[PDB]
Parts: structure tokens; C-alpha cells; sequence
């Protein structure tokens, strides 16, 4: 249901959190197109201690490359 | 399966996801759901009773 990178939370904008065996990806929710979860995809509101089946994964950043 | 199985092919899908989407439909963010969910569980039990 959602995802805690930094004791915070992870809810995808628009779409589904969906893994195949190993890595994770944010599609939507009629079609299958995978998409790397980043900052753009996500909204943060909360600390991931009362969310019920949480995951850790990680998160990328669009703007620390440039 | 929420309300797929009425269009087409049905589809499996928990149901805390499937009342995240429900909220999302009447313009409340689906964050509410899951911060509080023993409170609305008892209150939909209460109801039902
Ligand atoms: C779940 O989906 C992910 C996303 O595609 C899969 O990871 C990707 O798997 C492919 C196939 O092994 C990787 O391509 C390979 O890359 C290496 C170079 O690292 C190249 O030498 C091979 O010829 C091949 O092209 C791809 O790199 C990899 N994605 C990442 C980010 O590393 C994953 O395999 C899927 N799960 C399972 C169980 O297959
Ligand atoms: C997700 O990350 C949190 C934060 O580190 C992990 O919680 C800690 O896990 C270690 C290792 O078991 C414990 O020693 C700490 O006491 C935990 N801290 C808290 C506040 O719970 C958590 O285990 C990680 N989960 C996964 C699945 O990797």
C-alpha cells in the first residue's frame, strides 16, 4: 500500500504499487505500463509507523544528478 | 474485485486498496484511509450491527 524511505511515507499519485520478484515499479491501474518510482510520482504525508503492510524499497531524485 | 468483475475478466485486489480507491472517488486523498483504518473498521462494524 505504500512506501517509508525516511521515516516518512509514500502514496503513489496516480496509480499502483506493483513488484514483480524482485524490484518494484508505479503503473496504472488499467493498463501495464511500469514506471522507476521518483519524487514526481509520489506525494509524502505521514511517518509509516500506523501504516498496516508497508515496505521499505527506496526512492530516487530527479534533481541531485544536475 | 471491486467493480471490475462487472466490465470485464474479474480481478483480484485487497480490500484496504480497493476502499483507498473508493475514498479517491469522492475527493478526499487516499492517505486518510490508511492513517486511520481500526477507527473506520469499528465504525463500519458498529454500523452494519
Ligand atoms: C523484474 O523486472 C526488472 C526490471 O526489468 C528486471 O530487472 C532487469 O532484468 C534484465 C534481465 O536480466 C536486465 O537486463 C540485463 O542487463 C544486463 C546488464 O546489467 C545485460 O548484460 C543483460 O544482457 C540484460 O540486458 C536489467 O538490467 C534489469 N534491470 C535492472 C535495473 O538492473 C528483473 O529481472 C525482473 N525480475 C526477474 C525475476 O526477472
Ligand atoms: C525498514 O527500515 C527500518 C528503519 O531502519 C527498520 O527498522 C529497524 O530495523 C532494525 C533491524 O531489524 C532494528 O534493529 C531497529 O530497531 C528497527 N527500528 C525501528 C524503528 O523499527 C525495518 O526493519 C526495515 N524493514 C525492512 C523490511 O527492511
Amino acid at each position: 500500500p505504500a512506501i517509508c524511505h525516511d521515516g516518512k511515507a509514500h502514496f503513489p499519485r496516480e496509480g499502483v504499487f506493483v513488484s514483480n520478484g524482485t524490484h518494484w515499479f508505479v503503473t496504472q491501474r488499467n493498463f501495464y505500463e511500469p514506471q522507476i518510482i521518483t519524487t514526481d510520482n509520489t506525494f509524502v504525508s505521514g511517518n509509516c509507523d500506523v501504516v498496516i503492510g508497508i515496505v521499505n524499497n527506496t526512492v530516487y531524485d530527479p534533481l541531485q544528478p544536475e | 474485485s471491486g467493480w471490475t468483475f462487472g466490465a470485464g475478466p474479474a480481478l483480484q485486489i485487497p480490500f484496504p486498496m480497493q476502499m483507498a480507491y473508493r475514498f479517491n472517488g469522492i475527493g478526499v486523498t487516499q492517505n486518510v484511509l490508511y492513517e486511520n483504518q481500526k477507527l473506520i473498521a469499528n465504525q463500519f462494524n458498529s454500523a452494519i450491527g
